[PDB]
């Protein structure tokens, strides 16, 4: 991916869905996109300073971090 | 500050 891109501050992974997940600074979002087409949608959409996130595939769950004062 | 850049 290339289009509509500010700061990617951090991926992560969802092997068995084939999913890939990422943060941006600059949007203050969540986005996920599929490699079999790649279809994209900010899924989380209005964060502060949003850093790492991680996804439990086997669990549902995914977690991230916002750094802002009441973080 | 905790700023990437």
């Amino acid at each position: 991916t290339a289009n509509r891109l500010e700061s990617v501050e951090c991926l992560t992974f969802d092997w068995i869905s084939r999913n890939l997940y990422w943060t941006d600074g600059g949007l203050k979002s969540v986005t996920v996109l599929r490699l079999a087409d790649k279809s994209r949608r900010q899924i989380i959409s209005n964060l502060n300073n949003p850093r790492s996130i991680v996804v439990h595939p086997t669990a549902g769950y995914m977690f991230l971090s916002d750094w802002f004062r009441p973080a | 500050x905790n700023x990437x850049x």
